């Protein structure tokens, strides 16, 4: 329940479009560098519900000892007054039933019991699995990221990872309200805060991002987002006004 | 033949070149509404349907195909005219009583209803196209690949001119055409018997 | 007077200065279609008629 | 080989979309060579030197 740092935990692809070999701006949703997260862990005696806050996106994490975590529910009323997302992953497949819920008290499994109207069903098919969760134009964009999670007394690594961009659902429903679905049996889940911000990101010949910016924190990361580059020569430049 | 196109309009692309162009995906959103709010669907205009039921993006690439039939729908029809805030784009929303009172009003559809008060069904078009395997393509029949001609070239609607050499670029599994020096495409890859072709 | 005349486009020039113009020369296509398909009569678009 | 010619009916009690519409479509040029068709505007005195 304690706080933690966004050790350059949070950058995603922003765009569908293939890009190589180029450095190139963006205004995007972002989870800027040194930010604050509200992790919580799993004792004898834990949390039961809890309604956090969809803020135009949220950036998912866990540690998932053994499979703790079982998916999201997405809403803005969390009833059967309107529609909701649960997501689950139960046995092996990922499905996604955009229904009336009347769900229960807390989402477990061994979580919905009645459900009508659905407009939406599909089914698809020490580990990090972090995710990040926005809302765009009627779509769900989905960018999760399958680390291999280093080893409590638990923290965020450095080592920087360009999630990747996962399927996407034209859902179409507004959200603003989110919850977690675990496994009650008779681990740790992370959130972050999305926010607008300008980021520089860079690319390689394969495509992939090789390291990132985030020209709202730093007077150095201003001066790179000004000079357009990743080097910067020796001396002094005016800078512009991303702060 | 039988289909009457009241409005096609497409925004980004142009009715002339829909045959030339293969789409990596189409979403097709259908509704039906009254003849005088067609002109209502367009990216960056407001009214009852454009605020209170169905809002379109502003970076909106895709076409609106709206076609006038007061015979195949009679009855009663239901809209929303009473939201405290306007949708965002490509939104849904189905609270009846968001405001307590009823916010669904209805509407009725008679073949002997004046003008502007009659069906019309609706289909908008959205589609995407960027560097991926497209799955929705036009009808145009392929034709045989010839190499070291000045030749016009229609890979997947990417059309130019140039000279196709059997070429070994690395391209990963979903690329289709390689970008180089100034943004020019100049590493391609031919949808049948797949190889890379640079030009 | 007795005709209404339900779409007059001009490109090129405009309705408010064909009277100032005198043309070198002018034809006339004439013919009849449907009430839904006059849209498709413009530069740079397709249908049946187009 | 078969009839590429499909028939279209015209009727006072049909819908709005297939009822007949008469189009002319105005095609003239305008440039150097002396105007036949020409506007409905009178002359005026030539006057010189203003
Ligand atoms: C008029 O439209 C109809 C359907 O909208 C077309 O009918 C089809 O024609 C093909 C080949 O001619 C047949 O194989 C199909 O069985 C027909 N569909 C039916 C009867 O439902 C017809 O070809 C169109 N005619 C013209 C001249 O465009
Ligand atoms: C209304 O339209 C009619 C026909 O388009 C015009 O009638 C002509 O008028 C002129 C002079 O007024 C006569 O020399 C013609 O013989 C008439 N044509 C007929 C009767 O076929 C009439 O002038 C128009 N009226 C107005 C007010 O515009
Ligand atoms: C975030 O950290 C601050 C200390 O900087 C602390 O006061 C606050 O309680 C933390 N937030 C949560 C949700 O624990
Ligand atoms: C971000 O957080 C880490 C860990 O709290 C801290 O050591 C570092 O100085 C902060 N700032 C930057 C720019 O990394
Ligand atoms: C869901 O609908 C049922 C209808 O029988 C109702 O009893 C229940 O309270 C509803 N759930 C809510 C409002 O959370
Ligand atoms: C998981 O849920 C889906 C959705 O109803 C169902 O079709 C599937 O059989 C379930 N699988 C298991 C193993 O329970
Ligand atoms: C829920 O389903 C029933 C069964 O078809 C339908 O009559 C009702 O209209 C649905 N609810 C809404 C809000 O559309
Ligand atoms: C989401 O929709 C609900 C119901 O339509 C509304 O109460 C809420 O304000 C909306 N949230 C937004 C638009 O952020
Ligand atoms: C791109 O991937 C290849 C492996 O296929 C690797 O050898 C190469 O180093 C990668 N390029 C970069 C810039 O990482
Ligand atoms: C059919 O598709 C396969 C797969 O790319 C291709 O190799 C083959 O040449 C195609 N045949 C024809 C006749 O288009």
């Amino acid at each position: 329940k304690q706080n933690v740092s966004s050790l350059m935990r949070g950058v995603y692809y922003p765009d569908d479009i293939y890009r190589s070999n180029v450095n190139v701006l963006f205004t995007v949703p972002f989870l800027r560098f040194n930010s604050t997260l509200t992790w919580y862990n799993f004792w004898n005696q834990a949390y039961t519900s809890r309604v956090m806050e969809f803020g135009d996106g949220i950036y998912f994490s866990t540690v998932d000892k053994s499979n703790a975590v079982r998916g999201w529910i997405f809403g803005t009323t969390l009833d059967n007054t309107t529609q909701s997302a649960l997501l689950i992953n139960n046995g092996s497949l990922v499905t996604i039933q955009v229904c009336y819920f009347q769900f229960c008290a807390n989402p477990a499994f061994l979580v919905y019991i009645s459900s009508h109207n659905c407009t939406y069903s599909e089914v698809l098919s020490k580990r990090l699995r972090e995710f990040v969760f926005k809302n765009n134009d009627g779509f769900l964009h989905i960018y999760g990221a399958y680390q291999p999670h280093v080893i409590a007394t638990p923290s965020l690594p450095s080592t920087f990872k360009p999630l990747i961009p996962l399927w996407k659902l034209p859902l179409g429903l507004n959200i603003t309200n989110f919850k977690v679905v675990l496994t009650f049996r008779s681990a740790n889940f992370a959130v972050g805060s999305l926010k607008l911000t300008t980021i520089m990101l860079s690319f390689d010949v394969n495509g992939t991002i090789d390291k990132a910016v985030d020209c709202s924190s730093d007077p150095l990361s201003e001066l790179k987002c000004t000079l357009k580059s990743f080097n910067v020569s020796k001396g002094i430049y005016p800078t512009s006004n991303f702060r | 033949n039988s289909t009457s196109f009241s409005t096609f309009k497409c925004y980004g692309v142009s009715p002339s070149k829909l045959i030339d162009l293969c789409f990596t995906s189409v979403y097709a959103d259908t509704f039906l509404i009254r003849f005088s709010e067609v002109r209502q669907i367009a990216p960056g205009e407001t009214g009852v349907i454009a605020d209170y039921n169905y809002k379109l993006p502003d970076d909106f690439t895709g076409c609106v195909l709206a076609w006038n039939t007061a015979q195949q729908d009679i009855g009663s029809y239901f809209y929303r005219s009473h939201r405290a805030v306007k949708l965002k784009p490509f939104e849904r929303d189905l609270s009846s009583d968001e405001n307590g009172v009823r916010t669904l009003s209805t509407y009725d559809f008679n073949p002997n209803v004046p003008l502007d008060y009659q069906a019309t069904r609706v289909v908008v078009l959205s589609f995407e196209l960027l560097n991926a395997p497209a799955t929705v393509c036009g009808p145009k029949l392929s034709t045989q690949l010839v190499k070291n001609r000045c030749v016009n070239f229609n890979f997947n609607g990417l059309r130019g001119t140039g000279v196709l050499t059997d070429s070994d670029k690395r391209f990963q599994s979903f690329q289709q055409f390689g970008r180089d020096s100034a943004d020019f495409t100049d590493s391609v890859r031919d949808p049948q018997t797949l190889q890379i072709l640079d030009i």
